[PDB]
């Protein structure tokens, strides 16, 4: 019963679950009215896979799933569209106002009485199930619920499970395109929480997507639903290795153990290679040396950093579909003689290896194409420094004059808070410096006694 | 559920009133009468925002009316939407202002303050989260200035933790229509800059400006300048009534466009805007509406933004639309305009997008500026104003009223003050010592 | 003019509770620098900050590096007294958090042998003034008391309902406060009186971190009128000083006091007003400075004075020909850490200047430094004459 719970937060949270749920109800053979009817079809089965879903005396499936918000519309947008008989009917949402893109407004004044019934609700899941594997906490930095609710349920749960993963899908700021004036603010506010609370953070940036969108799957004109269902497909590639058989399985403790090397490192990118449209789903092999290749090149990666800057510490590649081993060990092979990239002396393995059976599906109104290969990598490197060194310049070029500082201090803050943050920051980069940096030479310095 | 109470005083307060309940009523399909005869199933998952439901499942506006001569009051009672509101809401007295300030703020709307305040705290006490107000007034003018101020002091001095937007007419620099103008203003802004959260710049000549130059309409009257300004009325608050994929409540426009507590006086704009027979040969896009957005000819408040610099700008958008049109849009307009965007905020564009357009477009955009040319509008009145200090022009009037010569030196300074802040943000750089 | 600010914090050596029970301390001094450790995490390192002074008033009975009364008394008080006898305004902010000891180094004990600032500088006022009353001179003290709570101004000294007073700004003398009560004294014993009278009356309300906390700055204001007869008829009133000594209420986090309504609402007005004083007072200082050396008049570039009510009924204060300085207490123990770090990250504005770090030598590794440098330079030696 490798059981995981699903939390949602703020606009992006809800959105991306909206995809998550859809996919997986579709993987599943669930319909939107939560009945299955291969089961009954069949006469029986393992398809109620506990990793999502529990399953009820009549047959229904309620998936271990938590939706939280402060505005009452992005979530009756969900109690009343297709699957508003597919959740259980506790939603979790403050008949209120928002935190306004306020950190201490969702942190300190209208994040409690909200935080209680939301802990209640985790507390009950979490008692329907048997092995518990840990915690998908989906949020955005910049927000004011995203960043500050996430910060206090982080911290709570931290206090009361302790020793359970809690894995965390966020969407950082853009170095460009933005769509809020005080986004440097929220984000490194929440730095300071995801540092010490987490275990395993993906980040994942909006105009990386955009660019993969336009230049892959040939789409001029996006929306949110695009990418919604990208980081979809990655999360069930993530989770898929503990709901169908394969040839080497990774759960999500292995993830820890091999990705990241200090408890301050934990900062991982993920890409996903067969990124592709239907029409030219034709014209291309879609072997593993290509998907292999592809989830290197530095076009392909979903946060705006080149890792050809940096250097990789470590590596996990998951695998679904018509995969077998020798390919892979090829394709590492042939990746490891590469000169543009770089690995840390200290890690001379180096790459994790997952295979799956169960190959990827094809949501109906997407833009994907059927494909038998599929590989998610997720790479723990260096360059991820570039990615936050430009966020904290944005910072400073607002705390110098204190611009927008008082809706902070309004709403429960003090001013050495932000200071206090920035610091914590610094160190973080600080450390990300002195761990790419070659061993000296010949760490012993020099050696070589009698005979 | 977020629920705002509607406030007009005034002549131009109470048309301006009339015309948005008729625009806010035929987007959320409303009969004259108060029934509803919509066909969409989402006009009346939000009607709770400006309406109260009334037994025979009719809908009663909010509006509350305020004004110290009838005559207006009938003129809103005996027209197409008269019967929509309330009769208790129309609170009124006699013998008004007579375009004089002080009798406004100080000896008769001090008799009706406490009538309109008891109106006021039973409408908000009955509302389940009250997110804030809104009044619709005339700087220029006699009982809307005065009442106006005196009403949003109170109600600050009761709500201190609720939003107070506020569409003001501002005086111009040629269409003026009373002489006393100036003194209005002053003491006007004088209360606006301490005691409001939001305040929203309008003025007849940009008004007329867009009259004649965009919609091309030959002879333009009121009805036309209230519809463009309860289009942006509209606009403003759309994502409190319905769904998109990026809200944006009032209070996150607050929060995203004020850097500092005083500089709070936006320049509004709507798009799109053509003249009937243009209609055909301008094809509707997310570019279009940007590109219109930013033109200093649409502009409602007579301020030319190529004169200063834009702290903050505001982009609220409607109808179904992509974003990444939207984000490469907005950071096309701030690269190439880079002399025209202050430089210590690194990104000063807010943008929200709402799914369901107006009933009649298939798309549409609002614009919030928060720019340092506003100053030039501030300090055109400072100069009226000490061309009729220096010799007291018409000052009997007010001393007469229980006034003294002080308080508008206090207000002269404040807006003196005001100005200079703007001044400062306005420059390209600051290098030398 | 210009408006030099300064910065002292002092520290307050244990109480009674504390020495009971086992605490330990975090606070160090040296120089001009202060250092403070956490005790959760002992194994970082320590977070430094750098004022104008640092007083080390934790050993009382110390005989080297102990920051006496009289000490800081002669560093802010005398100079304080002397600038505002030429003719000018001066002011002094008391900042700090509960059990920093702000009240001792505001006033002091009654058994007058370790006196606070007040009570000096009200005593030397009167002794300076019945000294030079020469035939020709005349002086008038006069002393007003007022607080703000929830940006409304209270008048502390009358018995009347605390209502809201109405500040105006007068043209030429500036911001005021209307019917606030000026009283006349001939004594510090009168003035020290009307403080318990005034201290009495104002709004103070229990926590989650005390059960009498200030929930309102307070000012006391003293007025000085200097009138002499040249030989003529000239006692027309040659200057006007002004003497601000301001009560700050100390910042709070909403987690050290999680209550709602009237304590959330004061907590944030007091945090606003702390944050525009920061704010006005790092702008006057960069200013002062840059003239006080670059002697230009870049314009008058703009103090934000107006953002908040306290800032603005002590324009005529801060700002023009004035000194300014801010005290700052820190308490000792290793459980207010998160009070005390705070109060430093307060007192570093106000011209925040570099600190250092506070690296020493290491005893064993600076012992082993030493001697290998004397081995080599004594073996230098031996080689360079030929004895090697
Ligand atoms: C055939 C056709 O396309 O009709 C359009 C039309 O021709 C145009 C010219 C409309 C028309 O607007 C005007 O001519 C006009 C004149 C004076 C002042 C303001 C507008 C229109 O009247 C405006 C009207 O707008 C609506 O229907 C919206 O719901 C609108 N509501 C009202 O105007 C309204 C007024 C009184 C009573 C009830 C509704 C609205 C706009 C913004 C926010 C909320 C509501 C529309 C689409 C049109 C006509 C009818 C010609 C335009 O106006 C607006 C605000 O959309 C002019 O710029 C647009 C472009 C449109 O193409
Ligand atoms: N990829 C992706 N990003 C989104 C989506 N929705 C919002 N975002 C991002 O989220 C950021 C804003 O934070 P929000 O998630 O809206 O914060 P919130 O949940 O609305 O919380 P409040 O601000 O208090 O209302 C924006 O910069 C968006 O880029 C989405 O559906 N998909
Ligand atoms: N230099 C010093 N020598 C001796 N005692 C000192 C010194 N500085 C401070 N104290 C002690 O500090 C205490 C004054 O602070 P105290 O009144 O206990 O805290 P508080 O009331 O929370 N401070 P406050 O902000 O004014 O309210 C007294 O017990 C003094 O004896
Ligand atoms: N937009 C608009 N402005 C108006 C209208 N009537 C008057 N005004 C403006 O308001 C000013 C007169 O103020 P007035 O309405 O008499 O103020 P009142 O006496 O308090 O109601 C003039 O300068 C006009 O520009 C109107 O119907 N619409
Ligand atoms: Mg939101």
């Amino acid at each position: 019963m490798r059981e995981c719970i699903s939390i949602h937060v703020g606009q992006a949270g809800v959105q991306i679950g909206n995809a998550c749920w859809e996919l997986y109800c579709l993987e599943h053979g669930i319909q939107p009215d939560g009945q299955m009817p291969s089961d009954k079809t069949i006469g029986g089965g393992d398809d109620s896979f506990n990793t999502f879903f529990s399953e009820t005396g009549a047959g229904k499936h309620v998936p271990r799933a938590v939706f939280v918000d402060l505005e009452p519309t992005v979530i009756d947008e969900v109690r009343t569209g297709t699957y508003r008989q597919l959740f259980h009917p506790e939603q979790l949402i403050t008949g209120k106002e928002d935190a306004a893109n306020n950190y201490a407004r969702g942190h300190y004044t209208i994040g409690k009485e909200i935080i209680d019934l939301v802990l209640d609700r985790i507390r009950k899941l979490a008692d329907q199930c048997t092995g518990l594997q840990g915690f998908l906490v989906f949020h955005s930095f910049g927000g004011g619920t995203g960043s500050g609710f996430t910060s206090l349920l982080m911290e709570r749960l931290s206090v009361d499970y302790g020793k359970k993963s809690k894995l965390e899908f966020s969407i950082y700021p853009a170095p460009q395109v933005s769509t809020a004036v005080v986004e440097p603010y929220n984000s490194i506010l929440t730095t300071h929480t995801t540092l010490e609370h987490s275990d395993c953070a993906f980040m994942v940036d909006n105009e990386a997507i955009y660019d993969i969108c336009r230049r892959n799957l040939d789409i001029e004109r996006p929306t949110y639903t695009n990418l919604n269902r990208l980081i979809s497909q990655i999360v069930s590639s993530i989770t898929a290795s503990l709901r169908f058989d394969g040839a080497l399985n990774v759960d999500l403790t292995e993830f820890q153990t091999n990705l990241v090397p200090y408890p301050r490192i934990h900062f991982p990118l993920a890409t996903y290679a067969p990124v592709i449209s239907a029409e030219k789903a034709y014209h291309e092999q879609l072997s593993v040396a290509e998907i292999t290749n592809a989830c290197f090149e530095p076009a392909n990666q979903m946060v705006k950093c080149d890792p050809r800057h940096g250097k990789y510490m470590a590596c996990c590649l998951l695998y679904r579909g018509d995969v077998v081993p020798k390919d892979v060990n090829a394709a590492i092979a042939t990746i490891k003689t590469k000169r543009s990239i770089q690995f840390v002396d200290w890690c001379p393995t180096g790459f994790k290896v997952g295979i799956n059976y169960q190959p990827p599906t094809v949501v109906p109104g997407g833009d994907l194409a059927k494909v038998q290969r599929a590989v998610c990598m997720l790479s723990n490197t260096t360059a991820i420094a570039e990615a936050w060194a430009r966020l904290d310049h944005k910072f400073d070029l607002m705390y110098a004059k204190r611009a927008f500082v008082h809706w902070y201090v309004g709403e429960g803050m003090e001013e050495g808070e932000f200071s206090e943050a920035r610091e914590d920051m610094a160190a973080l980069e600080k450390d990300y410096e002195e761990v790419g940096v070659d061993s000296v030479e010949g760490e012993g310095e020099e050696e070589g006694e009698e005979y | 559920m977020r629920e705002i109470v509607h406030i007009q005083a005034g002549q131009c307060g109470n048309q301006i009133g009339a015309k948005f309940w008729e625009v806010i009523s035929d987007e959320h399909g409303i009969d004259p009468t108060g029934s509803y005869h919509g066909d969409s199933d989402l006009q009346l998952e939000r009607i709770n925002v400006y309406y109260n439901e009334a037994t025979g499942n009719k809908y009663v506006p909010r509006a509350i009316l305020v004004d110290l001569e009838p005559g207006t009051m009938d003129s809103v009672r005996s027209g197409p939407f008269g019967q929509i509101f309330r009769p208790d809401n129309f609170v009124f007295g006699q013998s008004g202002a007579g375009n004089n300030w002080a009798k406004g703020h100080y000896t008769e709307g001090a008799e009706l303050v406490d009538s309109v305040l008891d109106v006021v705290r039973k409408e908000s006490e009955s509302c389940d989260c009250l997110q804030g107000f809104q009044l619709t007034h005339s700087l220029g003018g006699g009982t809307g200035s005065g009442m106006g101020t005196l009403l949003i002091s109170k109600i600050r001095e009761e709500y201190p933790d609720r939003i107070m937007n506020t569409f003001s007419v501002m005086p111009s620099p040629k269409v003026s229509d009373t002489v006393v103008e100036p003194y209005n203003a002053t003491l006007s802004v004088h209360q606006l800059v301490e005691n409001t959260d939001e305040t929203y710049c309008i003025d007849n000549e940009a008004l007329y400006d867009i009259c004649f130059r965009t919609l091309k309409l030959t002879t333009p009257t009121y009805g036309d300048l209230n519809h463009l300004v309860s289009a942006t009325m509209s606009g403003v608050t759309t994502c409190l009534r319905f769904p998109g994929q990026l809200n944006a409540d009032l209070r996150k426009l607050a929060v995203n466009m004020v850097p500092f507590p005083r500089l709070h006086f936006f320049m509004p704009g709507f798009a799109p805007l053509t003249s009937r027979g243009s209609q055909q040969y301008r094809a509707l896009t997310v570019p279009e509406l940007t590109q219109q957005m930013f033109d200093s000819k649409n502009m409602m408040a007579a301020c030319d933004p190529r004169h200063g610099r834009y702290l903050t700008v505001a982009a609220i958008f409607r109808g179904r639309m992509s974003m990444k049109e939207v984000d490469e849009q907005m950071l096309n307009v701030q690269n190439k305009n880079s002399s025209y965007f202050v430089e210590w905020i690194p990104n000063n564009v807010k943008t929200a997008v709402c799914d369901i357009p107006p009933r009649g477009l298939k798309m549409s955009a609002t614009f919030i500026g928060n720019s340092t040319a506003i100053q030039e509008l501030f300090k055109r009145i400072s100069e009226q104003f000490t061309a009729m200090f220096r010799r007291k022009a018409f000052l009997h009037w007010y001393t007469g009223e229980g006034m003294d010569e002080m308080e508008f030196t206090e207000a002269e300074s404040n807006m003196n003050d005001l100005v200079s802040e703007y001044q400062q943000y306005q420059d390209a750089t600051a290098d030398e010592q | 003019a210009g408006a030099s600010v300064k910065v002292a914090v002092r520290v307050r050596p244990f109480n009674s509770r504390e020495m009971s029970r086992d605490s330990k301390c975090i606070i160090q001094m040296s120089g001009s620098t202060t250092t403070i450790v956490n005790p959760k995490q002992p194994k970082e390192t320590p977070k430094s900050f750098s004022f104008d002074y640092s007083y080390w008033s934790h050993t009382s009975p110390e005989d080297i590096n102990y920051a006496s009364q009289k000490q800081v008394y002669r560093d802010i008080g005398e100079e304080m007294l002397q600038h505002a006898f030429e003719g000018y305004n001066v002011c002094i902010f008391a900042y700090g958090q509960t059990g920093a000891g702000k009240s001792y180094t505001m006033m002091g004990k009654q058994e007058k042998d370790q006196q606070g600032i007040i009570p000096q500088l009200c005593e030397d006022l009167f002794s300076r003034i019945n000294d030079t009353t020469n035939d020709n001179m005349s002086y008038s003290v006069e002393v007003s008391y007022m607080e703000i709570y929830c940006e409304r101004v209270r008048d502390l000294l009358n018995p009347k309902n605390k209502g809201n007073l109405r500040v105006r700004e007068h043209p030429l003398l500036g911001p005021y406060v209307e019917d606030l009560s000026k009283l006349a004294v001939t004594s510090y014993n009168d003035i020290q009186d009307l403080m318990d009278s005034g201290n009495k009356a104002r709004t103070v309300a229990a926590t989650n971190m005390n059960e009498t906390s200030s929930r309102s700055h307070a000012v006391f204001n003293i007025i000085f009128t200097q009138k002499r007869h040249d030989a003529e008829t000239n006692i027309t009133t040659e200057k006007v000083s002004k003497i601000s000594l301001v009560d700050l209420a100390g910042s709070e986090r909403a987690d050290s006091t999680g209550a709602k309504g009237t304590r959330l609402k004061e907590g944030a007005n007091i945090n606003k007003s702390l944050t525009t004083l920061g704010k006005v007072i790092s702008a006057l200082a960069e200013m002062d400075s840059g003239p006080n050396k670059n002697k230009k008049k870049k314009k008058t570039d703009f103090i934000p004075y107006r953002d908040s009510v306290l800032t603005w009924l002590l324009r005529e204060n801060l700002g023009g020909n004035s000194r300014t300085a801010m005290v700052a207490a820190l308490s000792p123990a290793d459980i207010n850490y998160d009070e005390t770090l705070s109060t430093l990250r307060y007192a570093d504005r106000a011209k925040q200047i570099r600190c250092n770090a506070v690296i020493n030598e290491d005893p064993n590794n600076k012992l082993i430094r030493e001697l290998k440098d004397e081995v080599t330079r004594l073996r230098d030696l031996l080689y360079a004459q030929g004895l090697g």
